């Protein structure tokens, strides 16, 4: 006799809420994360060249503490001081401490 | 007009579902459902659009306290964030209102292509669907599903079946 | 001449709303961005003809 | 594994036209376009156009719109380029390549030309076929090949001992002459010491005149 | 959207960096931009995709950076298997374009040409022309002339020379110059000598021949 | 229309008609100028003129002096890139805008047309429309200038369309 | 028989590139440069009273 | 391994274009937000039958 | 299409105004004034979603000239107000274009529902309002409000008054 044509769209079964300009939530097929939220809680040696200060801060380097030797004439792209860091030296204090740690780790 | 939308539509986005003598059936219109994903595709690529790179900054975090530098090495770095967050809030809902929007007119395009296409040989149901008004047999079906359909041909017949 | 912005590059004419000259200026200037060249839209697409 | 086996050589004159087939395998056809660049001797590559093998949609490049057309067949898997009325400018090898990602979620653009056509040449000239006269190259380090002189046109595919000698041969650019046809050198350096246990062999092989000559050389 | 790309040709040592760049005369995405490096026969093989990627299979040697408008390809350590075109190449806006092609030429150390000379065959010569060919094998650099005599009688504009593209192993070139002559006159002149300049040679050589021995 | 013309120079949108009288062209003035006085008044909010800054902190350097100079090259760094940002983003916004503020104007055209036409004519499916009637130039023009009255040629048309 | 009305927009034989959202080239029309790139070189003694220390 | 972003909480993969793990960062880097999570819409509006 | 609007509806946002045999009269439809309503809402709030909270900040006014230090202080709240400032123009300018276009919409949808429901038994005078081609009395007209009008019923009245005199 005669025929129906239908057009519709697809659905699934579980979407995936987002917000608008208009409302809050409102479900939609599929979305995708835009902020990184978790950290494998390791750093990876590339392709930057780490350097991890161990027991010496950068500024015990670089005056020369005797357990800090193992740095001498050193490079790094990042240099990495540790909480378990410490001085064991001729005690002393740098006037403008933070402005000559910045300065070499730049350098 | 469609109330609803097709689970188990697992062809493609878009699709035809039909009803003739020959039996009922479904087949996805491939041509729309690109053009939705193209732009989502693309308007998603320059949003990760590899981010800025950035190396020896001023310092965050800080042990002892130091009064007025510190409290503007604070104040900066926090008033940066700050935006930088409403930057992020305000895009990703512009660029959703209009995701949505995107592939709703896609739809309805559609729609309207094939309801341009029966001409004066059908009428809009009132669900998104079309009554066709003769003998659409499995080939004048696909006829129009792949931009073929002559309604010069079916004229006569659709016509007179409508009126009287 | 007369100029309303200046920059160490020389003097730049602000009837742009940004510029990529320097990033020090002085007076009433476009804003400094990184992007050299952005293009605004003042037309609509711009679709040729079919064929035959 | 995946890849792109294009038709062989073809040769035609100013007004006629061609078809250039391009056999894919190894990756589901209907989920990846096709691209086709194609390459003047010499020059670099320009694009051609492109086509989808999920939508059937193209985009040609408007330096030929009108002149071609693509195609694709499901059943083989196989991608085809039309491209009517023939300028000798159109003298070039013609390379399809997978492209684009469709139907599939999304990105980013990791292919996007992933892998090529090994290529096909299309010579359009007006001037006749002439098959290759195969010249011995008359021979401690010494040197002996085949001269392939006066041929028209290109391809000369030569190689030795069905590819059994692939080492310290260079076979050179075939250079046109003020007669219009083509002459090639190819060489060998060997060790002038072996000569009477060895032997040689000229896999010459001009396509467009069906001249398998495989002529021998020797002191 | 043009792709002008730079340098023309570029000549490195191995253990170099070759730095080639690739402006584009409008803005584009760093995703729609690729790299391709081609040895001239087969077909063009992919390096970088979205400008900063290498495809699989790929030596980390190669890697790709640019914002915006000037794209860049860095090769960190040449080898002599690198000597090849480079093109950029943007699909953005139709029509992908691509790029003129850098030329990366690797500079190893200079070396002589080996020449040898060649008599016509007698197959050919009772065909009814003659053909002298003189073959320079495996030299460094490109540059070397090929001077062609007939009992010292110079010749010139009826030889026709032809070099083969640098070697992807040794990176070294080779070269066939052919003197053309009628049977009539190779069978009139005794002495065909093939003399050769270049930078290898501390001064000119000639390999030669005596017609009918 | 799956495309557009070239040669119009009359407008930006425009009519081509064909009858027995012959083929022509003629631009649609009023929605030709309403596509411009929104781009027109939209370009001019963007570069209504920028603001003026005198004295500000320095911004080269030629010594290293630490931990304040870091502090006034990150603000200044922080500054531009978040200006970089705002300014990429506008400018795609306001395209795309002014794209489908054009696409909506050819299209708002079409529709008053068709409502005009009511019964004596059907859409072809590449925005033109096979009226069913005599139509020779007045008539045209009667369309254009949007005086057509329908209830005039309904009877002609309705005939030709059905029967 | 009957008579033919097609409504149409202009196109022009060179365009200009923009971006948009979706979109990281497309063709309009005109368009407009918004961020000045080059300068004159030389600084201009008004409206502002400079004074060289040379 | 490889990364090209570095943090005290550890490296951080910039395939994203924000990041919430920590407002010092080294390298090439996803820019630090207060958001803990944004999602972008990648499909229609999803209507059950 | 309705190149004005109507002052005076306050039932609600957008309506229907009928003329027949049984005499003219108004009424508005609650469902897609709602629906325009619901989303001006939910967007509304989230532009005054709650704020932040600040306390102990820099310090943004002076007494003497201290140079340097003073200098950037200033700099650093002169560029951050700039941009939150920025930032609000261009919020408003953006949400108003869609709550106009949001609302535009609203009224052109309802005339959708209301075409495809008069299917062929009407025509679009042009001015968005239908001549229906027959005999619809108040109870007629509400069926059409209220989501009811069964077209199958005045098909062969309507088609024929269209068709023929
Ligand atoms: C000033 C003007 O525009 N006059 C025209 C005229 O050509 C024509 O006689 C009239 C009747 O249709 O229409 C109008
Ligand atoms: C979106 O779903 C696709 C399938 O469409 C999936 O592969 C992709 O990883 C999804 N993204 C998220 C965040 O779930």
């Amino acid at each position: 006799s005669t025929a129906t044509l239908c057009l519709g769209h697809h659905a699934v079964p579980n979407g995936t809420l987002v917000k608008t300009i208009t409302d809050d939530q409102i479900e939609v097929t599929n979305a995708t994360e835009l902020v990184q939220s978790s950290s494998t809680g390791k750093i990876c040696n590339n392709p930057h060249r780490i350097l991890d200060g161990i027991d010496c801060t950068l500024i015990d380097a670089l005056l020369g503490d005797p357990h800090c030797d193992v740095f001498q004439n050193e490079t790094w792209d990042l240099f990495v001081e540790r909480s378990k860091a410490f001085s064991n030296c001729y005690p002393y204090d740098v006037p403008d401490y933070a402005s000559l740690r910045s300065l070499v780790a730049s350098s | 007009f469609i109330e609803n939308g097709w689970e188990g539509m697992i062809d493609g986005w878009y699709g035809f579902r039909h009803q003739n003598s020959e039996g009922t059936g479904q087949a996805a219109d491939l041509k729309s459902t690109q053009a939705a994903i193209d732009q989502i595709n693309g308007k998603l690529n320059r949003v990760i659009e590899k981010t800025n790179e950035k190396f020896h900054q001023i310092e965050k975090e800080f042990s002892e306290v130091e009064g007025r530098i510190q409290d503007l090495e604070k104040y900066v770095e926090d008033t940066k964030i700050d935006l930088w967050s409403y930057n992020a809030e305000l895009l990703v809902a512009l660029e959703n209102q209009h995701t949505i929007d995107l592939t709703d007119s896609e739809m309805n395009k559609l729609f309207e292509k094939t309801r341009r296409q029966l001409r004066e040989n059908a009428e809009d149901m009132g669900n998104g669907c079309f009554k066709i008004y003769h003998k659409c047999d499995n080939a004048c079906i696909e006829s129009i599903r792949n931009g073929t359909y002559d309604h010069d041909v079916y004229r006569d017949e659709a016509l007179n079946n409508r009126f009287q | 001449c007369i100029s309303e912005c200046i920059t160490p590059n020389g003097s730049i004419p602000n009837d742009k709303p940004f510029q990529n000259v320097n990033k020090i200026t002085y007076g009433a200037c476009p804003k400094y961005v990184k992007q050299n060249t952005l293009k605004l839209a003042t037309g609509m697409r711009n679709v040729p003809e079919k064929q035959t | 594994q995946v890849q792109l086996v294009q038709s062989g050589a073809e040769v035609k004159k100013p007004g006629a036209s061609v078809k250039v087939s391009c056999k894919t395998s190894g990756y589901s056809f209907s989920t990846y376009g096709v691209s086709w660049v194609r390459q003047a001797p010499g020059q670099g590559p320009e694009w051609v156009g492109w086509i989808s093998a999920y939508t059937g949609i193209t985009d040609y490049a408007q330096k030929f719109q009108g002149r071609v057309t693509l195609t694709t067949d499901a059943t083989t898997a196989t991608a085809f380029l039309d491209l009517r009325s023939l300028r000798p400018d159109d003298t070039a090898t013609y390379f399809c390549a997978r492209d684009k990602v469709q139907g599939r979620v999304e990105v980013g653009s990791g292919g996007r030309h992933d892998y090529w056509g090994q290529g096909t040449l299309v010579i359009v000239s007006s001037a006749s076929t002439k098959g290759p006269s195969v010249f011995p190259l008359a021979p401690g380090t010494a040197a002996l090949g085949c001269l392939v002189k006066d041929y028209f046109p290109e391809p000369v595919t030569v190689s030795w001992n069905s590819g059994a000698l692939t080492s310290g041969v260079h076979t050179f650019p075939a250079v046109l002459q003020s007669s219009g046809l083509y002459s090639l050198s190819s060489v060998v350096t060997v060790p002038s010491s072996s000569l009477g246990t060895q032997t040689y062999i000229c896999n010459v092989n001009h396509k467009p005149s069906n001249t398998k000559v495989d002529k021998k050389v020797e002191p | 959207v043009v792709l002008t790309q730079s340098p023309g040709t570029l000549a490195l040592p191995p253990g170099e960096r070759a730095t080639l760049s690739c402006r584009a005369s409008h803005r584009v995405g760093s995703t729609y931009i690729a790299w391709y490096q081609q040895k001239s026969g087969q077909a063009p093989r992919r390096l970088i995709y979205g400008a900063s990627n290498r495809a699989t299979d790929i030596p980390d040697r190669f890697s790709g950076s640019g914002s915006g408008t000037d794209f860049t390809l860095t090769i960190r350590r040449l080898e002599p298997e690198d000597s090849a075109v480079y093109y950029c190449q943007q699909f953005s806006v139709s029509p992908w374009t691509f790029g003129q092609g850098t030329r990366v030429e690797i500079k190893r150390t200079v070396a002589a040409p080996s020449v040898f000379i060649f008599p016509p065959s007698d197959e050919q010569l009772k065909s009814g022309t003659a053909s002298v060919v003189c073959l320079l094998n495996n030299f460094y650099p490109r540059e070397a002339k090929v001077q062609w005599k007939v009992d010292n009688a110079l010749q010139s504009g009826n030889s026709q020379e032809s070099v083969t593209e640098q070697d992807s192993k040794d990176s070294t070139y080779s070269l066939s110059s052919t003197l053309t002559l009628s049977k009539a006159d190779y069978e009139k002149h005794k002495v065909y000598a093939c003399e050769v300049t270049h930078q290898g040679l501390s001064s000119p050589v000639t390999k030669s021949f005596n017609r009918g021995e």
